[PDB]
């Protein structure tokens, strides 16, 4: 079959240029005459229609998105990707790419969506910090140990255990605004205290707006 | 000017039948096509009907849908409710040139009894430390219902600046989850003797303590 | 008081509603008296109509 | 109430609670096959639109 795959950083600063490329894999841009269409969905919103595109440079756009969407469609990488202009902190959806078999139809397959985030000042990144299990750590037969996320901007943040060998378990909380701008999370996992010094726990925090990919050991604490 | 009004909210039991409207402004119903889209949480959305009658390959039957010109309202009946039926119902339209989605419905669920608020609590890292900062954090999971007040202590004093705690969230196993921060600075996680979180829940209380080690 | 309605060219309340009779009705209709198995004490309801 | 076995004059208070001739057969005085029960509950939550 046909799949629709986006591309492009998951950040914008506001006030600023956003390029995202879709990319086609399985078919061809200008074979068949159908059309490529970008929609949007804020988070706990419905969805909203940004524009249309044909393979030729027909376009139309949203009124109320109007004189700020620009989309290009190059035949040569098979792909096509959209420029917005003016972007601000109400411009964070979920960004969907859809093949649309009718113009006035259906958008029969849908890519998966990309999460854009838009907020002021510069971006921030994460500061990981090991969470040492002991003997407080435990009640009964399991213990429980994790990573502190702090002070990082912005969302989201994404933690894997082991990277990804550990699910069971594994809680990862919504993050919270700190009292100064930054946020601040944690992802812990429950595990019987057997295992604690026989096995090496490691968490992946990754920031993919810092581009900063930070890999923290988790150890018992030791006294000083 | 032409937008589509759909219910915000609409709840119903399994098994039953209900209808999910979504009614014009201006333009006419029976002008453009419709399209309904049912897209779970975390996911694409995905065609459920097509040509305002017709109903693509692989939905169920039951995904059939009416118009009602007059009122210039488009219907959706839904029969035998399911479990992976709870989802967000948009219906798109086109107007002039330009596609017109809807508002939005979700189908709730209409499920767990009270559960032990399981506590753990970890001090400020070795790490932390030489950053100058310090942090303690401290864990709520796997309770229900989802109401925990928290409420740190220095030794026998109530601490209040810089607590930062989360709202419970929903787990995998239909408990809920929390955490706590409080942000401190190295030389007062060495001033108190020790540290410690209470958390209140259903009255119970469940306190774990910290020390400097 | 509702076996004289089984037959051809009436109208009544159980032979219009559950089971109508034609004009060209050859059947053959037996019907006999077993109230000592099909009924019982305190009100025997199984039987609708 | 959401089953009634007729229409009501106005201002009049309805507390009866038989079960409603639903399909009018025997259920032993539940609201099983052919039964149901008039009083049904709400679906209050502080969480609604």
């Amino acid at each position: 079959q046909v799949q629709l795959q986006e591309s492009g950083p998951g950040l914008v600063k506001p006030s600023e240029t956003l390029s995202l490329t879709c990319t086609v894999s399985g078919g061809s841009v200008s074979s068949g005459g159908y059309f490529w269409s970008w929609i949007r969905q804020p988070p706990g919103k419905g969805l909203e229609w940004i524009g249309c595109i044909y393979y030729s440079g027909s376009t139309n756009y949203n009124p109320s998105l109007k004189s700020r969407v620009t989309i290009s469609v190059d035949t040569s990488k098979d792909q096509f990707s959209l420029k917005l202009s003016s972007v601000t902190a109400a411009d964070t959806a979920v960004y969907y790419c859809a093949r649309q078999l009718w113009l006035r139809g259906r958008f029969d397959y849908w890519g998966q969506g990309t999460l854009v985030t838009v907020s002021s000042a510069s971006t921030k990144g994460p500061s990981v910090f090991p969470l040492a299990p002991s003997s407080k750590s435990t009640s009964g037969g399991t213990a429980a140990l994790g990573c502190l996320v702090k002070d990082y901007f912005p969302e989201p943040v994404t933690v894997s255990w082991n990277s990804g060998a550990l699910t069971s378990g594994v809680h990862t909380f919504p993050a919270v605004l700190q009292s100064s701008g930054l946020y601040s999370l944690s992802s812990v996992v429950t595990v019987p205290s057997s295992s604690l010094g026989t096995q090496t726990y490691i968490c992946n925090v990754n920031h993919k707006p810092s581009n900063t990919k930070v890999d923290k050991k988790v150890e018992p604490k030791s006294c000083d | 000017n032409f937008m589509l009004t759909q219910p915000h909210s609409v709840s119903e039991s399994p098994g039953k039948t209900v209808t999910i409207s979504c009614t014009g402004s201006s333009g006419s119903i029976a002008s453009n096509y419709v399209q309904w889209y049912q897209q779970r949480p975390g996911s694409a959305p995905t065609t459920v009907i097509y040509e305002d009658n017709q109903r693509p390959s692989g939905v169920p039957d039951r995904f059939s849908g009416s118009i009602d010109s007059s009122s210039n309202s488009a219907s959706l009946t839904i029969s035998g409710l399911k479990t992976e039926d709870e989802a967000d119902y948009y219906c798109q339209s086109y107007d002039s040139s330009n596609v017109v989605f809807g508002g939005g419905t979700k189908l709730t669920v209409l499920g767990q009894p009270k559960a032990a608020p399981s506590v753990t609590l970890f001090p400020p890292s070795s790490e932390e430390l030489q950053a100058n900062k310090a942090t303690l954090v401290c864990l709520i999971s796997d309770f229900y219902p989802g109401a925990v007040t928290v409420a740190w202590k220095a030794d026998s004093s109530p601490v209040k600046a810089g607590v930062e705690t989360t709202t419970p969230s929903k787990q995998s196993n239909n408990k809920y989850a929390a955490s706590s921060y409080l942000s401190l600075t190295p030389e007062q996680w060495k001033s108190h003797r020790s540290y410690s979180c209470q958390v209140t829940h259903e009255g119970s209380t469940v306190e774990k303590t910290v020390a400097p080690t | 008081d509702e076996v004289r309605q089984i037959a051809p060219g009436q109208t009544g309340k159980i032979a219009d509603y559950n089971y109508k009779l034609p004009d060209d009705f050859t059947g053959c209709v037996i019907a006999w008296n077993s109230n000592n198995l099909d009924s019982k004490v305190g009100g025997n309801y199984n039987y609708l109509y | 109430r959401l089953f009634r076995k007729s229409n009501l004059k106005p201002f009049e208070r309805d507390i009866s609670t038989e079960i409603y001739q639903a399909g009018s057969t025997p259920c032993n005085g539940v609201e099983g096959f052919n039964c149901y029960f008039p009083l049904q509950s709400y679906g209050f939550q502080p969480t609604n639109g």
